[PDB]
């Protein structure tokens, strides 16, 4: 038989403003935000299947548009100023299931009261080999 | 073309 399990990979992002008064000068990053790739409440944690995770940036982060989270939890916090796609790549321990590419479209703060607040989730299900 | 835009 062909045997496989469906397993839920939430990509999603928070941030809060960061008012002028506490930005160093010349940084023109108005936010601080937080992409994080994690699975669903209700199965099993994900550090059982997954090997790690990039994240690829928009090229305004060069040299450090291309980050690797090789251990849980899969984050990654930045400051910045825009929205853009984030791609997310998720390789997996048993290297029989494929890599998957992920695209989570950032969105930032707009309270603008400096707590942080819940922007996008972008749900995917995969499949691994049982 | 790689995008990135302010909210406002």
């Amino acid at each position: 038989s062909r045997l496989f399990v469906k397993k839920t990979i939430v990509v999603g992002n928070v941030s809060k403003y960061i008012p002028p008064d506490k930005r160093e000068e010349n940084d023109q990053s108005t936010h601080k935000w937080m992409v994080y790739v994690r699975g669903s409440r209700r199965e099993p944690s994900i550090n059982h299947f997954v090997k790690k995770v990039w994240f690829f940036l928009h090229p305004s982060y060069k040299p450090n548009d291309l980050v690797e989270v090789r251990e849980p939890p899969f984050h990654l916090t930045r400051r910045g100023w825009g929205e853009f796609p984030v791609r997310v790549q998720v390789h997996f321990k048993d290297s029989q299931n494929k890599r998957i590419d992920i695209i989570h479209n950032l969105k930032l703060d707009r309270t603008y009261t400096g707590l942080q607040t819940l922007g996008a989730e972008t749900v995917v299900d995969v499949e691994l080999h049982r | 073309a790689a995008r990135k835009s302010a909210p406002a």
